[PDB]
DNA sequence: CTGACCTCATCATTTTCTTAAAAACTGACACTTACAATGTGGTCAG
DNA sequence: CTGACCACATTGTAAGTGTCAGTTTTTAAGAAAATGATGAGGTCAG
């Protein structure tokens, strides 16, 4: 019963020796409960102590007050169960720990990012007069932002959009769910294959159908989806993971007529590799040259700029942003106003480009620099589509099947990426495999190139 | 939501001027740093280690929540926190709303094809055996505060929906905190999922009343079945929270600088509560106010004989933007015109004279 | 006629709160240098 | 012997370091205000 001096105070303590009385049954229900002025005397406590102590309970509904009359008790016995279920899991997850040398195709140069820049542009907006960026402004986006990244694709990329139709968004895959809820599930969807493992295996879940396909060096086979019935398809016009190859003018024609042909066909262009063309510039946007709004534009802010900060865009054709508009009134954007309000300063003085400008350079460097130590093998080994990407494709022409080499590589803790993962079909005989650099400084790169090619007997 | 004129009164609004600007840009410019490179690229798609053993602790020392911390799982919004959820129970479901509530629920059910069964809620809470007749198979409930009335569940009825769950395994209940942390004389009650031995209730909390709106956190946690399906069903997606933005509420939230805020907060707005309901008080005559008091917002009942639809159009009229009740409830409401106003946007010194304002718009 | 629910203060203690000083910062400049494009100048082939 | 082919040298910026002057983080101290517990009261019915 002592329970002064005690950091709890008294109230959730006399509030808690109640819970005992009406809970463990040693006061039934109707019960006349002591009034205070009985009890402030028995317990020698003030009133304003066990006053809490009961204003309380009628809160938690333990007891009931009534005007003129004591507190009484409205609190049956509890129905107490006691059963313990519990289930195991599978948990899948298929990446590796802290471990040296990764080499997967999507990451980006971390160290030379200008962390500096960044600190300095972020120190300008969240400041004691930009208050009204807490709370949430409008669900599409930074007007500002929409105007800028408007103006900055019509000059950096030849799309030709006003931004009153653009959206952004919190990556890929919640972009792309606000799309096969907008266009609806009556509808087949054209893939690559072997290609990226995003649209095969989202998929999954919703009731709609996807048709695998083949790739040779022109690109897709655009008479194959013409001597067939889908709808609305996705391809990687001007860069194509990850063979690098690149779709030849003719087909584009093809394509554009090949969704001209129908009224409910849409074309889904994926450039997510971009401006990163070693020599001559890059291949323009295929949207420059339709002319009745029959293709959606997809890009993203997390190749160029920084993998995590989880930012992208998605441009619209008038009848459809429209539609969007109408019938998404509702939901609210998933990136942070702040961040968008620093990115569109970010991207208003310029700096990105000089960004863009000095990791080109650097990739270039490292490639030119792995290619010349990578060509001096060339018995067993050999590389297709060098002159532009982040990222190799490497055969190997070693007698023996690519498990044993994928696993040697993680003997060795060395991380490797067979293209079997992205491959439905099984025609390889001999082993495609993918290496990816651009985690990796130039420093490292002979080192980590000879310890891995020994691994292999080399 | 919309921009205001002049001024404007909306529950899920905040005052801001309050929020410690500095203490953030430190745990910032410290969090991301040249000797911190790895942060740069995608890290795991439940949010940072720390992030979740941090939230663990918290909870478990501030609403009674025993959760080992590989369960809970973070999110982006609200809504997208919730969609992940449905297309993993599946489609054969049908889920329970209080027919008065907040009205989201509705939303993300409009574009899925299951449907809700409506509720009618009383001054002690929501129904307990309506659900009982019904076969509903999930109820989306408010167990620490009813919005917009005020009602707080009591120990039967609370009682009575657990065990209904622990009837058969083919049903689920969703926690829904909103305005918890907020109560004043108490911290409301132990949270529903403490009395919960069987595992059989999901949690579902936020960031974005009590720390920032627009920052973008949530987090639920999923009892031992639940999550381990979630996690072997949906390892292919990519986290939604930003991973610098983890890091800094790690530290924000690790050394004790969070509890410092929300204990300010607490104050600061208990006398703007005060003060508002000091200004009405000479009021009684006609606005009647309904309510238990806490959370951010109060419910005025205007019994003037003006409709709802010309009262509202001469709020607006004089640059005063009021908020009808119409939309928040599907059937339609009594003879007088409900009305739900929160103060939380307003500024502090500007209450006596906003509310004022307000008065004389529609009669004196 | 007791009995009931209820409005003010001052306490001991502590967890918020405004202040002044010294140390770390970061801006517009001084330049100075590397980097890599373009104009140029040497002979070559009927 | 000229147009072609092959050929280095000038050039206009990004990349490096020091100063300085300005807002700018870090730390200890004195002070204010809220909290829980005591105590004196307050009004009002049946």
């Amino acid at each position: 019963e002592l329970n002064r001096d005690l950091p709890t105070p008294l109230y959730e303590q006399l509030y808690a020796h109640i819970k005992t009385e009406i809970t463990e049954g040693r006061i039934g229900y109707g019960t006349k409960l002591p009034s205070k002025r009985k009890l402030a005397d028995s317990l020698k406590l003030s009133q304003n102590t066990v006053e809490a102590a009961y204003e309380q309970l009628v809160a938690e509904g333990y007891v009931e007050v009534i005007p003129r009359k004591g507190f009484y008790v409205q609190a049956y016995e509890d129905l107490e169960y006691i059963r313990a279920p519990q289930a195991p899991g599978d948990a899948l997850a298929t990446k590796q720990d802290t471990i040296r040398y990764n080499f997967h195709p999507t990451h980006i140069d971390t160290t030379s990012f200008p962390f500096e820049q960044w600190r300095k542009y972020f120190k300008q907006t969240m400041c004691k007069e930009n208050h009204r960026l807490l709370l949430n402004g409008d669900h599409q986006g930074e007007a500002s932002f929409r105007r800028e990244i408007a103006y900055y694709l019509h000059h950096s990329r030849g799309v030709n959009c006003t931004p009153e139709q653009v959206v952004v968004g919190a990556g890929v895959e919640t972009l792309l769910q606000q799309l096969f809820l907008l266009l609806g599930e009556s509808k087949v969807y054209g893939i690559e294959d072997p290609g990226y493992q995003l649209m095969r295996k989202l998929l999954s879940h919703y009731p709609n159908d996807y048709v695998p396909f083949q790739v040779d060096e022109e690109g897709i086979d655009v008479d194959s989806i013409v001597r067939t019935a889908v709808d609305v398809v996705y391809t990687t016009p001007s860069r194509h993971f990850p063979y690098g190859s690149v779709l030849s003018i003719n087909r584009r024609k093809q394509l554009l007529h090949w969704a001209e042909a129908h009224e409910n066909r849409y074309i889904i262009e994926d450039d997510y590799d971009s401006e990163f063309r070693y020599t001559g510039k890059t291949i323009p946007s295929l949207q420059s040259m339709d002319v009745h709004n029959k293709v959606i534009y997809l890009g993203a802010f997390s190749k160029s700029l920084i993998p995590s900060v989880r930012i992208s865009y998605m441009v619209l054709p008038a009848p459809l942003a429209h539609l969007y508009k109408n019938k998404f009134s509702y939901y609210h954007s998933t990136v942070s106003r702040i961040d968008q309000q620093v990115l569109t300063a970010f991207m208003k003085q310029g700096d990105f480009e000089k960004h863009l400008n000095r990791m080109r350079k650097i990739y270039r460097r490292k490639l030119e620099k792995v290619l010349s130590l990578l060509k001096r093998y060339e018995d067993k080994l050999l590389i297709i589509g060098e002159r532009s990407g982040l990222h190799i494709v490497l055969v190997v022409k070693n007698g023996m099947d690519e498990q044993t080499l994928v696993e040697k590589a993680l003997a060795a803790k060395a991380k490797v990426y067979p293209l079997s993962a992205y491959s439905l079909e099984r025609a390889i005989h001999p082993p495609q495999i993918v290496l990816g650099f651009g985690s990796i400084p130039e420093d490292e790169l002979e080192e980590a190139i000879a310890t891995v090619l020994n691994a292999w007997g080399f | 939501k919309q921009d205001t004129i002049r001024y404007n009164f909306h529950p899920t609004h905040i005052d801001t001027t309050s929020f410690p600007f500095e203490q953030w840009r430190k745990y910032f410019k410290q969090t991301m740093c040249k000797e911190n490179h790895r942060l740069l690229l995608n890290g795991d798609h439940q949010g940072e280690a720390s992030f979740r053993r941090e939230i663990a602790y918290y909870l478990h020392h501030s609403r009674g929540v025993n959760c080992t911390p590989e369960q809970v799982v973070v999110g982006a919004g609200v809504e997208t926190l919730l969609q992940q959820l449905f297309l993993l129970l599946g489609e054969s479901k049908v889920y329970g709303i209080e027919d008065p509530g907040y009205q989201l629920m509705r939303k993300l059910l409009s574009h899925y094809p299951n449907d809700y069964v409506p509720f009618q809620v009383d001054e002690e809470g929501i129904d307990v055996d309506s659900i009982v007749r019904t076969a509903v198979d999930v109820v989306y409930t408010t167990p620490s505060r009813h919005f917009p009335y005020g009602s707080v569940l009591s120990i039967n009825r609370r009682k009575q929906l657990l065990h209904w769950a622990e009837a058969h395994e083919n049903r689920y209940i969703i926690e829904d905190d909103y305005d918890s942390e907020f109560r004043y004389t108490g911290k409301t009650i132990p949270s529903l999922q403490s009395m919960d031995v069987h595992n059989k209730v999901i949690y579902l909390g936020a960031f974005s009343k009590s720390l920032i709106p627009s920052v973008r956190i949530s987090y639920m946690v999923l009892p031992a079945p639940l999550a381990h399906l979630y996690k072997n069903k949906f390892s292919y997606y990519h986290s939604t929270v930003s991973r610098i933005d983890q890091q800094v509420l790690t530290a924000f939230m690790k050394q004790g600088d969070f509890e410092k805020h929300l204990n300010r907060m607490r104050k600061i707005y208990r006398r703007k509560l005060e003060k508002v309901l000091s200004l009405l008080k000479r009021y009684e005559d006609k606005l009647l106010i309904i309510g238990e008091r806490s959370g951010l917002h109060i419910v005025l009942v205007v019994k003037n004989g003006m409709d709802e639809q010309t009262l509202v159009e001469k709020a607006l009229a004089a640059k005063a933007k009021v908020y009808p009740l119409s939309a928040y409830s599907l059937e339609r409401a009594i003879h007088p015109p409900q009305i739900v106003l929160g103060f939380g946007s307003i500024p502090e010194d500007e209450l006596e004279e906003a509310i004022a304002t307000v008065l004389n718009a529609w009669g004196f």
